[PDB]
């Protein structure tokens, strides 16, 4: 009656292997923004595994805006790995 | 900047808990938001500017999602593995249905830097919550949010043409 | 804000820049002032990506030509920054704040300079371009002609 | 046209986790492949690749190794999958049919 | 016997909107490179049953509507070489997706070729990114790495702390 | 959905009542997994005697095999569930059944050194002279495994 040493996890990464993230002194990192956005907005009808797919979509389209530098008009790409075995819905609230 | 967690119509739940991870406990699980911003050691690492907004944005978010959230700031590699293992053991997990952990700091492929300047292998992090080292969380979804750098280089991108 | 919204599909077919699809949405009374998680508006997206045709039909529906995003940029900012002369002009004829600054100071002239966009600079001047504006770095549209090794844009500023 | 990150819209499935091995069998093959062929053929019609792999995970997680008189007997294994996909990926098998 | 249930017209009529356009014919190219015999420096066994896996996948990808190719018992160098070719093949321009299954022996991050030499999986993916393979941008690209990723084996743990 | 998968996932999880219900609704008491296991199998292997009993009552085939060629007895013995091993036997279990590779309940029960489980398997005509793929017998398995309380029960009535 046992299970694998590791399982039922799901990790989201702000950037791919080798690349860097994007922090902004006033808005923060894109990953966190995208995260807070998609989660608050869709946690109600979208499962963590699919919301991260959303965050991916957002992060993929975003371009860097910081003129005069070399960070201007740059890209970034998020990723996530999963060993989850069933949809993971956060069922926010659920009225008493 | 004011997060709005929309709730789900009970109809949804009755049509989805049937085939998902049981996750209606209160709290909905524990959340840890360890974030290193002020780095000492051989201060080669910049200053996680805006690292405070990220930290807040997440703390709030995880709080409105219904998570008894904890926090740690400017920690050393060793302190992290040490305090992370504690967070992993905390007897509360037995009653909750899931667990969240956000690690935000500087880093490299596979690991994150502590204010200490030393590294902590992310693989070591996960291990602490597996089915062996953390039996109080078996079969319960465990999300991780790694806000770090897997590198030095900046992605320039490439023209998408049809 | 409820389900597959009005002005949202707009932003969509605007950044995806499919003409015919933007006219229609406008006809149905789409909020020509919608924004994304970054604050961009249809005009913004159209201006930045360079879909002059949609930029034109957009302006026609009372679209605000002097709007800003979470970074504090303007459709002119993006238009000039990405070198789309045509739209830079169109946006200007409609009263674009040629001397607008984003949350960190930069102005269309700078963005148009930092990228070395000939004609785009020429046209920005024409509308009262403060060739004596200092961005965060304390430099001007001038200092940016030398450093960037672009002289066809050098003293062509006084 | 506009920018694009250097890499994206990918999705990789792994038969085993980091450090661990895959369970092979001279007559049935590897568990991952079986699970894969099973879930895909059965649900490719109403389930997207990203979620089917979650199914494969579920299957592989429950499977125990059966090969008596060895140390492979009653062993475990765990699959994983990583994606940078940005939209559901449905294989829409056989549609349209005509 | 390993049929493959089709999708009801309501499904596509209700999902295609939010889903990588994948209704091209073929539905994309699939490559099933699988090493099974190992020469060179003697160490690697002989992936027994590796032939069933190879078949099970070839068929599967075939019933899913994929113009599938194949390669067997290849060397590390041959793989990067033939993989890059598969990646370039002009066909990708008309298809809507791509599949690639690599089955062989391996270690963390890379797979062994019959050659005994390694091929970094990171190198593999690179070949299909948005730079090196423009003919596949914005098109979903699935990968299936059957290769082993270590030397040990999970004895397992049991429920209830 | 289909009672099959419903009867199955219940059997291996424990749900005792659930299994009765599903049976009452005419669930195919011969459903299989992607591996070939049947409810009885799952119940026998995991050790849910109560479900193994109610299962047998609904004409459940007690001598079925999976993709490996194992039998509910095989699994029951292999996992040391004496009670079910007996129950399964009283119903006519092929005590001398072999899987796709030869092993018999006695072997699986021996390889794990399960006292009473071996004693009961004999009682029903256990071919103590069976050779698995390794060419060994329930005997050779008592010594090698350093278990001597075992071989002390086989060599009695060969």
């Amino acid at each position: 009656m046992r299970l694998p040493t590791r399982s039922d996890m799901i990790c989201g990464y702000a950037c791919l292997k080798g690349t860097a993230a994007m922090r902004n002194t006033k808005r923060g990192s894109w990953y966190i923004e995208a995260l807070a956005q998609v989660f608050s907005e869709r946690a109600c009808d979208m499962h963590v595994a699919d919301m991260l797919v959303k965050v991916n979509a957002l992060i993929k389209d975003r371009e860097g805006y910081a003129p005069g530098t070399e960070f201007h008009r740059c890209k970034e790409m998020s990723e996530y790995c999963s060993t989850l075995c069933r949809h993971l819905y956060l069922f926010p609230g659920h009225p008493p | 900047l004011c997060l709005q967690v929309k709730p789900c119509t009970p109809e949804f739940y009755q049509t989805h808990f049937q085939l998902a991870y049981r996750l209606q406990s209160r709290p909905r699980g524990l959340a840890l938001v360890l974030s290193n911003v002020h780095f000492t050691g051989e201060k080669e690492l910049e200053f996680r500017s805006g690292g405070d907004v990220d930290h807040s944005t997440l703390v709030t978010l995880f709080k409105l999602l219904g998570y008894d959230v904890h926090v740690l700031c400017d920690q050393t590699a060793q302190e992290m593995q040490e305090k992370l293992q504690n967070f992993a053991q905390l007897p509360a997990h037995r009653v909750t249905d899931s667990c969240i952990v956000a690690l935000l700091s500087h880093g490299v492929e596979g690991a994150i830097y502590g204010v200490d300047g030393k590294l902590l292998q992310l693989q070591e992090v996960f291990q602490l919550f597996d089915n062996a080292n953390c039996p109080s969380l078996q079969n319960k979804p465990k999300m991780f949010f790694i806000q770090a750098c897997r590198g030095d280089e900046t992605d320039r991108g490439v023209d998408q043409q049809d | 804000h409820h389900g597959s919204d009005l002005g949202k599909k707009l932003l969509e077919a605007a950044r995806a820049g499919q003409d015919d699809e933007v006219r229609i949405l406008m006809a149905n009374g789409a909020d020509v002032n919608a924004t994304d998680w970054l604050g961009h508006t249809p005009l913004h997206l159209a201006a930045k990506t360079g879909h002059l045709e949609i930029v034109e039909v957009l302006l026609k529906y009372g679209a605000d030509v002097n709007a800003w995003d979470n970074y504090g940029a303007t459709p002119l900012h993006l238009a000039a920054d990405n070198g789309h002369l045509e739209i830079v002009e169109v946006l200007l004829k409609h009263g674009a704040d040629v001397n607008a600054k984003d949350y960190e100071g930069f102005t269309p002239l700078h963005l148009a300079a930092y990228d070395g966009h000939l004609e785009i600079v020429e046209v920005l001047l024409k509308y009262g371009a403060d060739v004596n504006a200092q961005d965060k770095f304390g430099k001007t549209a001038f200092d940016i002609s030398i450093d960037n090794g672009n002289e066809d844009l050098a003293e062509i500023l006084q």
